[PDB]
């Protein structure tokens, strides 16, 4: 939770032997791999992009082992839906960062052709693909937030911070490479009232603010394929990864569970003229007290 | 007309592959199914050849148009696609029946080494099957060499028949010319280095050295092989992985070229060797010693390129002899006369000069470095692959060049940046000298940060 | 039949040029095309760090003579190539001997025509795996390195030739696995997208189909 992942890896590794069920064995092994994978990013260094690539690859290897193990930990009862999806979005985020650093290095590792934006066709197209990937990642963090109805406020804020990091990188890509002219936005947010609820969140807001002001200082200064754009994006990625991931309560501990049975009238024929009349009904299940975090008074049933 | 072809076909198209069916040759070529089959066989059987095949395709299209017009005329008379259906009927006619491989394999043994063998039994089979080694199909050459190796029979075990039984056979002495010509033509079509090696060692060992015509055209095509084609030579003589087989091949090639240069140095004026030949490559080269010779310019290029690969591992005689006669010590070069106008002609062009400077044989390099133009010096310094010593000495030559006549140098210079970058690159890699050119470049281009 | 070493691809991806001086020349001959592309064209970077790294790149490949062939391959007018290829694409919608007997523009034209032909055939079909598109350049061992280099330039300089379609086409040709490996070695950041494009074609093992 506090991001101290090396010693967490040390403890989780010690716990594999003394557990009894295979599901918990996979779960503890997966936690060991995630903790080791996050500690792989501790060895990053500012303004060292080769080391950044190496560390992100080493992190992703253990992350992939861990997500395989954690998917093995799933069971009909208590299926690790939030943990699976959270780790998968971390997977995709680290892969997107690896791809972005690779492309930023490809600015110099693949000079443009004899073509007389344009004249930097490959780097511009892969910047565009990175932009689409980071926006899709932000959207997936958003629907993960929306599927997390039972989560506590801190876990929702942590997921919200993940989404905001994805949006920050995508907006930096756009305002430095793709559409600098029409992105004339003033970052006039009342940052004084940024009541950070944790040290991790505090570092998140500080790095957001630094990346955003660095982007603002470079709105129209250079041609959009300069090495300074690459340096800005890579420094944004490295600074975002330097603050370690902080798992939260909903990852480890489920409270205020709820679900819908959703009974309805039941390969069903019907006369075309006699249009279907459907009855849909359901009960809201509850684990212990119903209204612990969030209170439910609506069911916006959508049907297509 | 299409119905006429479909009705006429089963007489011969459904018959077996026996010769009398479809009156030997005549009636075969007539019947569209048969015709089509034979034509496709002949069609499947360089750029100039491709143009001939394109003309054949146009002629086939014209014949198809004529057949369609005939069908149209027939329809009109009756009242008073076609090609696809004809081709489908020809393909599906189910002819051939049998060639079973062991029957024809055992039958063929009687024609070469058995008591039935004679001159004709060898010559006809060679005229039919050895000619396939020159075809554009690589599968043709593969099948031909596999079949010849299988039927007829410590380096290159598979091709050892060409190296240890056929030259020893009685039927080689009279049928040497046709095989030599066919393989020599096939030297251009062959691709694998081991094959090229086998043909070259064969032509080194058992060629008509005495006959002037065979020796001359063999030298011409070997010259074309070693000069025109480079990647085959590159894989064959990869300097990262030298081998003793390459040593044998280079010794054989140097042996052939030493024989040719001895023969042409022995040739005197007023003989039949000097003619007004059709080919343009002919050059009358006369040495400083008064010896006269007529050889092809590409053959001279072949002789000099063979010396750029360095010494043989196990041999020094022919290499030193050829090096001495071609690039003497403390003597001038021979003067060449182009036979078309009897004027002086170039000996070492730019693509040649690059390989002379790249070569580590010192005499060749100092011979190349003599009397180099400033444009040629710019061309040479701009290229890669040159060793450090040759680069440093050429840089010193450039130092002499700038110190003597800088005017032509910065007259021809289009841009000074990238050459200054590359010359300092070559300076720092381990070369010494050339600092004057770099300093002159930086004199008008002081260093800038990035 | 030598593939690019994992150290070579990792070093090219990170542009770890200081360890690129510690790579064997037979290995370096596979990643050389992009390398020469880097040290000889428009930097589009303009950094003192990149100026020195480009200097070290030019230092390293000066000792190999194969770069002269690429320089000949790199000096052509590519506008004529893109117009001719595009006009032929609109028109439709012993080749190694010619390779030995032609200049660099003719080489580029013939191979670009062949490549566009195979990707047009595969795109027309529904993934029938027409594995017999051609075997004239892929089969002979002599034209492996040269055509591989030239394929790297013809897939880079006419950048309107897509990387994923090139990868699928090389999957359809006989000996295209090595070409795909070295081509991804030259263009390193496309590995993720090349693999992604190569995954969305077959569903199952297809009974271990070819």
């Amino acid at each position: 939770r506090m991001g101290n992942h090396d010693m967490a890896k040390e403890l989780y590794q010690s716990l594999l032997t003394q557990v009894a069920s295979e599901h918990f064995y996979f779960w503890l092994n997966s936690l060991k791999e995630f903790s080791h994978a996050e500690q792989c990013l501790t060895g990053l260094q500012e303004e060292n992009y080769s080391s950044a690539l190496s560390c992100i690859a080493e992190s992703l290897k253990f992350y992939h082992k861990g997500i395989a193990s954690l998917t093995a930990a799933s069971t009909p009862l208590n299926p690790l839906s939030f943990q699976c999806e959270f780790v998968k979005l971390r997977i995709d985020l680290l892969q997107a960062f690896s791809q972005l650093i690779c492309t930023c290095n490809s600015l110099k590792t693949s000079p443009p052709p004899a073509i007389a934006l344009q004249r930097c066709g490959r780097i511009s197209n892969q910047m565009k693909q990175s932009m689409e990937e980071f926006r899709s990642l932000a959207s997936r963090y958003g629907d993960l937030y929306q599927a997390s109805f039972d989560a506590d406020s801190a876990t929702l804020r942590n997921v919200e911070l993940q989404q905001q990091s994805c949006l920050l990188i995508s907006h930096a890509i756009e305002a430095l490479i793709l559409d600098p002219e029409s992105a004339s936005f003033q970052e006039y947010g009342s940052t004084g009232t940024a009541h950070a609820d944790s040290e991790y969140e505090r570092r998140m807001m500080s790095v957001y603010n630094h990346v955003l002001e660095e982007v603002e200082s470079l709105n129209r200064k250079y041609t959009p394929v300069s090495y300074m754009h690459t340096a800005c994006l890579c420094n944004a990625i490295i600074a975002l990864l330097k603050v370690p991931l902080s798992f939260q309560r909903y990852f480890f501990q489920k409270l205020q569970s709820t679900s819908i049975k959703l009974a309805l009238s039941p390969p069903i024929a019907v006369q075309n003229n006699q249009q279907l009349a459907l009855k849909v009904e359901g009960v809201v299940q509850h684990g212990s007290k119903p209204g612990l975090f969030r209170k439910i008074q609506s069911v916006c049933l959508n049907v297509s | 007309i299409s119905t006429l072809y479909w009705k006429a076909w089963p007489l011969l198209l459904v018959v077996a592959a026996f010769n009398p069916e479809n009156i030997g040759l005549a009636a075969w070529e007539e019947y569209p199914t048969l015709k089509m089959l034979m034509e496709m066989v002949m069609t499947n059987n360089t750029l100039t050849d491709e143009e001939t095949r394109t003309e054949m395709l146009n002629r086939e299209l014209q014949t198809a148009q004529r057949e369609k017009q005939e069908i149209l005329a027939f329809e009109g008379h009756l009242a008073a696609h076609i090609l696809d259906q004809v081709k489908s009927l020809n393909q599906s006619l189910r002819l051939g029946h049998l060639l079973k491989q062991r029957q024809l394999l055992g039958r063929l043994q009687d024609l070469l080494l058995g008591p039935k063998a004679d001159e004709q039994t060898t010559c006809e089979v060679l005229d039919y099957f050895l000619r396939r080694l020159g075809s554009s199909q690589v599968a043709s050459r593969v099948l031909a060499m596999k079949g010849l190796s299988l039927v007829l029979s410590d380096v290159l075990q598979g091709y050892q028949w060409l190296l240890r039984d056929l030259p020893r056979l009685p039927l080689f002495d009279s049928v040497r010319s046709t095989t030599a010509l066919a393989l020599q033509q096939a030297i251009h079509m062959e691709t694998d280095p081991q094959t090229i090696s086998a043909y070259l060692i064969y032509l080194s060992q058992h060629t008509p050295v005495e006959e002037q015509a065979q020796h001359s055209d063999l030298a011409l095509d070997v010259a074309r092989l070693v000069v025109e084609r480079s990647t085959i030579m590159s894989h064959l003589f990869s300097k990262l992985s030298p081998s003793a087989a390459s040593d044998a091949v280079l010794s054989a090639l140097l042996s052939i070229f030493s024989r040719y240069v001895r023969r042409m140095r022995q040739s005197k004026e007023g003989e039949e060797v000097y003619s007004w030949s059709e080919s343009q490559d002919q050059v009358f080269l006369r040495w400083s010693s008064g010896e006269t010779a007529t050889m092809h310019i590409l053959v001279v290029h072949a002789m000099v390129i063979l010396l750029t690969l360095g010494p043989p591992r196990a041999d020094d005689s022919e290499f030193q002899a050829l090096l001495d006669i071609w690039f003497p010590e403390e003597k001038p070069l021979p003067t060449a006369f182009l036979v078309d106008t009897s004027e002086e002609a170039l000996l070492l062009p730019d693509w040649l000069k690059l390989r002379m400077i790249r070569s580590e044989v010192l005499r060749l390099v100092d011979a190349a470095l003599q009397d180099l133009e400033p444009q040629q010096l710019l061309l040479f310094v701009q290229s890669f692959g040159i060793p450090v010593s040759s680069m440093s000495k050429l840089l010193q030559f450039l130092d002499q060049a700038v110190a003597h006549d800088p005017q032509t140098l910065e007259q021809n210079i289009m841009d000074k940046n990238y050459m200054a970058h590359l010359v300092e690159v070559q300076h720092e890699r381990g070369a010494s000298g050339g600092q004057t050119f770099h300093s002159l470049l930086t004199a008008s281009l002081p260093p800038r940060r990035d | 039949l030598q593939f690019v070493s994992p150290f070579a691809f990792e070093a090219m991806q990170k542009v770890d040029v200081v360890c690129l001086a510690s790579l064997s020349d037979p290995e370096l001959r596979l990643l050389l095309p992009c390398l020469v592309r880097m040290a000889l064209c428009a930097p589009a970077d303009q950094s003192q760090s990149w100026a020195q790294d480009k200097k070290l790149i030019l230092r390293l490949l000066s000792g190999v003579e194969a770069v002269n062939s690429i320089v000949a391959l790199l000096s052509v007018d590519f506008h004529a190539l893109e117009q001719d290829a595009s006009k032929e694409q609109q028109l439709r919608h012993g080749l190694t001997l010619e390779f030995e007997h032609s200049d660099s523009p003719r080489r580029l034209r013939l191979v670009l025509s062949e490549l566009l032909a195979i990707m047009n055939k595969v795109s027309e079909s529904n993934g029938e795996f027409f594995f017999k598109s051609s075997e004239l350049f892929e089969s002979p061992v002599y034209l492996e390195e040269a055509a591989d280099v030239l394929c790297i330039l013809q897939a880079e300089l006419p950048s309107l030739l897509p990387i994923v379609d090139v990868a699928e086409a090389l999957l359809h040709v006989r000996n295209g696995a090595w070409f795909l490996c070295l081509l991804v070695a030259n263009v390193p950041d496309s590995f993720n997208e090349v693999c992604r494009g190569l995954i969305k074609n077959g569903e199952r093992q297809d009974e271990e189909s070819l």
